[PDB]
């Protein structure tokens, strides 16, 4: 029953931020966990979500994209945030009910 | 109704005329100055 | 070399470069005009009091 | 000193064979490095604009002892040889150098500054957590009235 | 203290701060132009308003009158009027796109600096409705009393609320004077929040086309947007002279070239377009009441957008779906106008009720809804 999976990977091109080199991930907006999340950012990983997206900034500057062989693909995209961020709203999740107690 | 009329009209033509090469002189300043950003060039070199 | 020779008196100091806009802008202005209104007066040939004036003044009673 | 504007900068005029690098250098906290180029380029403008003769007096006596110093020992004098020749031509004496300091003046300096630094597009190089330096544009209007 | 001479000046320090050395995302786009034109806008309205105020006589036997005065008799008055009666639109025209933009980005999502437009929104509005009374025409006068006549749908605390408003019975002299010193003063009150406005923004800086961290790559608003804004501003001014120099009246209705008489009512009563898309919303619910309400929250509305964003992105950029509805939305905009600028028989008023029907709907459960189903999607 792929119909999920062939739905996910179209919406993802129907977004289509890879236009732009970025990941999924990239494009979320900064909220209070979000924000979180990034300063646990291992060096590497961080620096270069930086990158991509002054990259991507620069592209919509120039009001261009990125050549069709160096978009992200559906599958080659790393999910580098959600567990760093799962785990923020886990930790606060478990705070926020524990002072109601 | 409008004894304007006439000198309004001639406003008008008058106003096209400085408008569309005022525009196009700001036109291009905008783009000499963005240029810059626009040509821009980066590269992610890290240590490895 | 006129590009050359006007960003060398004119466009340079941007004293002399304001001071050119003024005049400049003076010549523009006086000769604009003219143009303008002579394209104008042209597009209404004849409807304009400036034309059919001759038919009461001085000729009439 | 007044501002703490750097750590250290300063004035070159590298001569190659058919060009040259004329500008300055400083090192800086990531976070006066505006105000300190602001203050440089500003320098810079001075110069073609409103150079006194105390300024050249003092820059002329400290050129001279400049120079004399390049040819302190016999390294530094077969360096000054082994160049004045290959580049130059013929070899030229501290009393033809000198002369050719005595000769300038307040004016001169305006127009030759003026020459090569008014209004003239100018290369960068910035290096590090230079976050406060940006934007060209800004800096190429540096080029001019002050 | 500083260097140079416009960070250690109190004054310039706000004319730089603000203006030349702010810090400006790089790729924001023509959407952000907006905003110094809607500024630009009210510097010149209120020039304009000034210099008609200057020749105008606020009461029920020389309003008319002394605006035609105006253009008859006053060097340029006429001019000056158009440019007025006119700016009004284009400044209009100006706030729609600013807002328009802003949902489309989820600017709203800079809370304080949308409330705040939201407020200015209103007083705009409200402004206008003030300002058309003033020359006394058939559609000045009737408009009055059609709106102001509304408040007497409230219970018991608006029969009164009404009364006062007027300061009589009816739309009157003592209302016109009234508005008169109204439409003179809240420009000013515009001008005043709008420094409000700009000011929580400067507290987190411009929202860009992507919604992702500007801070990796910002530009000083000078030149980079200074530039950008006056070439905005010359091919907005285009239209804006264009139409107000070749076609004058295109837009205003002509029955307010007939002094205003209470004996009798025009044909038809309806506002200038941008006023249109709210009358037809008005005119949708029958019961004063209701549509009254409904007025109020198809502007007040705005105010709970902010609560009603469940993306996990920001801007719709990369989000298809709710671009759509976003489209969907804006042209749902265009009918109700439509709506509003006919009469109220078959089949507009069914077609009526259906686009505020669905305006309401998209804002309140579409958007959010497919704003869910769409993080979904992206599998968060
Ligand atoms: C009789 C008629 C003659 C009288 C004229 C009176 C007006 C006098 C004006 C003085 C001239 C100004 C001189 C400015 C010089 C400053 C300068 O450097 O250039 C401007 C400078 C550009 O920098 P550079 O190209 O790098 O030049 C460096 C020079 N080496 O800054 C600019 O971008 C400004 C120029 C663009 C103006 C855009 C304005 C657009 C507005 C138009 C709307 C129409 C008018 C309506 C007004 C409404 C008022 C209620
Ligand atoms: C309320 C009163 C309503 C009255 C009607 C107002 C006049 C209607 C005129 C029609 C507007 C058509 C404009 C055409 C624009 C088409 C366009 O550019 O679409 C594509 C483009 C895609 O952008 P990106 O995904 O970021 O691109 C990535 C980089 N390349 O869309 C945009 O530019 C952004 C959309 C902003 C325009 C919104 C203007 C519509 C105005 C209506 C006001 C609505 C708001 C609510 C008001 C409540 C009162
Ligand atoms: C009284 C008139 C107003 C003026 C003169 C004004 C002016 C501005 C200016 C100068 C900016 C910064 C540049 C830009 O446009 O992006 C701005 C931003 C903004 N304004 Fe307004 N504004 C006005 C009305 C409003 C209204 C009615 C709203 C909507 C309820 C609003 C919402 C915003 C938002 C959300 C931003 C953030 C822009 C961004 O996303 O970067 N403003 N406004
Ligand atoms: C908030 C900015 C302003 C808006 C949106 C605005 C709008 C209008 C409107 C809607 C009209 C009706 C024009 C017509 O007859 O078609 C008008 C008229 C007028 N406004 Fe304003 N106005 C503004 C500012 C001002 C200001 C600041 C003054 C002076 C303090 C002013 C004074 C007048 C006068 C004298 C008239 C009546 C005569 C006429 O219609 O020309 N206006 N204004
Ligand atoms: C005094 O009447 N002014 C009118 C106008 O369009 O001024 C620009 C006018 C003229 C005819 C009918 C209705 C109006 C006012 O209608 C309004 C006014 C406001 C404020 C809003 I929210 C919403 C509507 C529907
Ligand atoms: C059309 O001509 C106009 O006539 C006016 C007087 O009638 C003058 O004041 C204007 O300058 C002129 O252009
Ligand atoms: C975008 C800015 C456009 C400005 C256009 C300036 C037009 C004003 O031009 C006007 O034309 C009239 C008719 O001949 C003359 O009588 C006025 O003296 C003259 O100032
Ligand atoms: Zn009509």
């Amino acid at each position: 029953g792929r119909l999920m999976d062939r739905i996910r990977k179209w919406y993802y091109n129907a977004a289509g931020f890879n236009k732009y080199g970025l990941m999924r991930d990239d494009t979320l907006y900064e909220d209070d966990d979000v924000k979180e999340a990034l300063k646990r950012l291992p060096e590497d990983l961080y620096n270069e979500r930086m990158f991509r997206i002054k990259r991507a900034l620069d592209l919509s500057l120039k009001h261009r994209i990125l050549p069709k062989e160096q978009w992200v693909k559906y599958e080659e995209d790393k999910p580098y945030l959600e567990p760093y961020l799962k785990e923020v709203i886990r930790e606060r999740l478990e705070r926020e009910a524990w002072n109601k107690k | 109704a409008e004894p304007e009329h006439d000198q309004r009209k001639r406003m008008g033509l008058k106003m096209l005329l400085i408008s569309a090469l005022l525009t196009s002189l700001l036109y291009y300043m905008k783009r000499h100055k963005w240029s810059v950003l626009k040509s821009r060039k980066m590269a992610y070199r890290p240590p490895k | 070399a006129l590009l050359r020779q006007a960003y060398s008196a004119l466009f340079r100091r941007t004293s002399t470069f304001a001071l050119t806009v003024v005049l400049g802008a003076v010549l523009f202005e006086r000769a604009f005009d003219q143009g303008a209104d002579a394209i104008f007066e042209h597009l209404n040939e004849g409807k304009l009091w400036k034309h059919i004036k001759h038919k009461y003044e001085a000729s009439e009673e | 000193v007044e501002h703490k504007l750097c750590h250290s900068f300063q004035t070159f005029n590298t001569s190659y064979s058919d060009t040259g690098l004329f500008g300055f250098h400083f090192v800086a906290d990531p976070l006066s490095i505006d105000d300190m180029m602001f203050c440089a380029q500003g320098e810079w403008m001075r110069l073609c604009t409103s150079t006194t003769e105390s300024e050249v007096k003092r820059a002329k006596n400290h050129l001279r002892s400049a120079m004399v110093a390049q040819l302190d020992g016999t390294t530094p004098v077969c360096e000054t040889i082994g160049s004045h020749l290959l580049n130059y031509g013929r070899r030229i004496s501290l009393e033809e150098w000198d002369s050719r300091i005595s000769a300038v003046d307040a004016r001169m300096v305006r127009d030759v500054c003026s020459k090569y630094i008014y209004d003239k597009c100018p290369a960068l190089a910035a290096v590090g957590p230079i976050e406060q330096l940006l934007d060209y544009n800004r800096i190429r209007s540096g080029m001019y009235w002050i | 203290m500083a260097p140079n001479i416009r960070k250690s000046h109190p004054l310039l320090k706000m004319i730089n701060n603000s203006l030349i050395d702010l810090p400006a995302p790089s790729n924001i786009s023509a959407w952000w132009n907006f905003g110094s034109l809607l500024a630009v806008c009210l510097m010149t309205q209120i020039l304009t308003g000034l210099l008609l105020a200057m020749h105008y006589t606020a009461d029920t036997s020389l309003a008319f009158s002394s605006v035609a005065h105006t253009c008859r008799n006053v060097q340029y008055g006429w001019l000056i009027r158009n440019l007025h009666a006119n700016g009004a639109s284009f400044f209009f025209i100006c706030i729609f796109l600013h807002i328009g933009r802003g949902l489309y980005y989820g600017s709203y999502l800079y809370k304080e600096t949308w409330n705040t437009g939201v407020i200015l929104l209103l007083t705009l509005m409200a402004t206008a409705f003030v300002g058309y009374v003033l020359p006394w025409g058939q559609m000045s006068f009737w408009g009055a009393t059609v709106i102001t006549n509304l408040f007497s749908a409230i219970p018991y605390i608006g029969h009164t609320l009404v009364e006062w408003a007027w300061g009589g019975f009816s739309v009157d002299n003592p209302t016109l004077t009234r508005f008169f010193a109204l439409h003179f003063l809240l420009p000013f009150a515009i001008a005043g929040i709008t420094i409000i406005h700009l000011t929580f923004l400067h507290e987190s800086g411009s929202n860009n086309p992507l919604g992702i961290s500007s801070d990796s790559d910002k530009i000083p608003f000078h030149p980079y947007y200074s530039f950008k804004d006056i070439l905005g501003l010359t091919l907005m001014l285009t239209p804006f002279l264009t139409l107000a120099l070749f076609s004058p009246n295109l837009l205003g209705d002509p029955e307010n070239f007939t002094p205003a008489n209470p004996l009798v009512t025009p044909p038809h009563i309806k506002p200038e377009w941008y006023f249109l898309f709210a009358y037809a919303i008005l005119r949708s619910i029958p019961n004063k009441l209701g549509g009254v309400l409904a007025l109020a929250a198809s502007v007040l509305i705005l105010f709970l957008i902010p609560f009603l964003h469940k993306s996990k992105q920001r801007t719709m950029t990369f989000r298809p779906l709710s671009q759509t509805l976003f489209w969907l939305l804006v042209a749902n905009l265009l009918i109700l106008t439509w709506i509003g600028s006919q009469p109220v028989e078959h089949p507009f008023i069914i077609i009526g009720q259906m686009a505020s029907l669905s305006y309401f709907t998209i804002l309140l459960i579409l958007f959010p809804t497919i704003g869910t189903l769409e993080n979904k999607m992206l599998n968060y």
